RNA sequence: UCGCACACGCUUACAUCAGUAACUAAUAAUAUACUGAUAAUUAACAACCAAUAAACCAAAACAACACUAAAACGUUUAUUAAUUACAUUGUUAACCCAACACAGGAGUGCACCAAGGAAAGAUUAAAAGAAGUAAAAGGAACUCGGCAAACACAAACCCCGCCUG
RNA sequence: GACGAGCUACCCAUGAGCAGUUUAAAAGAACCAACUCAUCUAUGUGGCAAAAUAGUGAGAAGACUUGUAGGUAGAGGUGAAAA
């Protein structure tokens, strides 16, 4: 079959911007993002 | 009085697995028993206090049943003896004396004004913090002498210990006596308790 | 600026006491009501609201994928004995 | 023949008009799945809302009952307090996950038809291959083994594991 | 140093699903559709498909299946235990 089964809430919850705001690794990801010059840091 | 009980199923706070093989069992709720007996204060006085006992229950966190007590201003659920019938009054005392008064098994009394030589369950370990013994179905205690301001028990290990004289404990022997002859017969039933097949 | 009006382009008919128009999404039924009612000095019965999203096209020479803007449509139900038509 | 509705989702695919040298659907026909421009229905539908403190025992199986595994959701009383709670979003657009317009994939309610799809390029009747049908007489003579396969399952005897997994 | 339990393994919380027939009381036994598995044979072998299709076979009220919301990760987790 496939490893994928698409969710949004999960999508939304797990990869959000706010669980990379609630943790300083997160705020680390977001930041060489920045640094990258990334146009989203969520998909 | 019912309350619903949270299953852990060896998952603690932090979610790992502490204890192999516990869970996939029906659900459970945990009735409020009563392991004090010394608390009369509810009423608000020294009095002492009689007790009727309406029924006979099971329970789910205990292989003993559970009996139900209403003493008509209030309503309690204890652990029944073994003996113990519908209707029968029970009376709880916390008054010291050297009467030494045989008392029924439903009962309650201080390992002090006890007489020696009693079966007697729910013992507690130390005064106020509840029985933390014999709460099983079917076992039982025995009080063996008394040496200063203090019991010697032997506990149903065969263990020689010493109780506190001030500890309440309640004579006589638990009920469901026949719970270790109960035959499982399948691994489903085991499944139903909560016990998952060990593989360790 | 914020609103228009758009006739003949639904395909539904109804030529009596209804009209339709395309508004901003931030603003409620209720306001629009009011602002109808004061500036344009007619009565509203009804206001029936609906968003619409906007359709997305590509772009060949810089190869990025675009979306028009998002619109809202409302249908307006005035006093009896208005008809509203229009090319 | 097997599919219509509710979703989680999927981000104008869709409806109309116009144009298809070219690309796009392995081609044509054309187009529900191409380009360009222009249409995209509501609600009494689905999401979004009172704080607490007390009372009560005797599970669910169309269940007086019984059994076991000892029981999803339930109600009542009292106090405080709330306004336009005539609102806000979404549906109804077309379907989607596996690099593909991919015989493979999944949740819920009820039909099996008045719903829906046509093996939608054409010839040749070679060898050979795949699926399927039939056969004289013998009836396992095949073969590592009745594999396979049409017909059927009557009887015999062992090893291992109790068994349902 | 971090990212991973939307696959899968186990578990937590909250829901749902499993015709019919013989039967003495029996959610009790056996057979058999859905659903959950993949016994044998054949086909397929830059495929319809980087796990398939056809016939056949197992479970199918149980240690069952499944939705949604969660937990456990590499000096480990999980594992009715096969490295």
């Amino acid at each position: 079959g496939n490893e994928y089964q698409p969710s949004n809430i999960k999508r939304k919850h797990k990869h959000g911007w706010v669980r990379r705001l609630r943790t300083p690794t997160g705020v680390q990801v977001i930041l060489r993002r920045m640094h990258k010059g990334r146009k989203s840091l969520s998909h | 009085m019912p309350v619903k009980m949270r299953k852990s199923g060896g998952r603690n706070h932090t979610g790992q697995i502490q204890v192999h093989g516990i869970g996939g069992g029906h659900k459970q709720r945990y009735r409020m028993i009563d392991f004090l007996r010394f608390r009369p204060e509810h009423e608000s006085k020294p009095g002492p206090f009689e007790e009727k006992v309406i029924a006979v229950r099971y329970d789910p966190c205990r292989s003993a049943d559970i009996a139900l007590v209403a003493g008509g201003n209030r309503k309690r659920w204890i652990i029944a003896t073994e003996n113990m019938k519908a209707g029968d009054t029970v009376l709880n005392s916390d008054h010291i004396g050297r009467m030494a008064v045989a008392a029924r098994e439903g009962d309650a009394h201080p390992l002090g004004a006890l007489p020696v030589g009693t079966l007697i369950n729910n013992v507690e370990s130390e005064p106020g913090r509840g029985a933390q013994y014999i709460r099983a179905a079917g076992t039982c205690g025995v009080l063996l002498r008394k040496v200063n301001g203090t019991a010697i028990i032997q506990l149903p290990s065969k263990r020689q210990m010493q109780v506190l004289e001030t500890c309440i404990a309640t004579v006589g022997r638990v009920s469901n006596v026949d719970h270790n002859k109960r035959v499982i017969g399948k691994a489903g039933r085991n499944r139903w308790l909560g016990k998952r097949p060990n593989s360790g | 600026x914020x609103x228009x009006x758009x006739x003949x382009x639904x395909x539904x008919x109804x030529p009596e006491d209804t009209v339709q128009f395309r508004i901003p999404m931030e603003m409620t039924r209720v306001d629009l009501r009011n602002y109808l009612e004061r500036i344009y000095n007619v009565p509203v019965a009804a206001v029936r609201t609906r968003v619409q999203y906007g359709s997305n096209r590509r772009r060949d020479h810089r190869n990025i994928r675009i979306k028009k803007p998002d619109y809202k449509v409302a249908y307006v139900q005035l006093a009896l004995g208005q008809x509203x038509x229009x090319x």
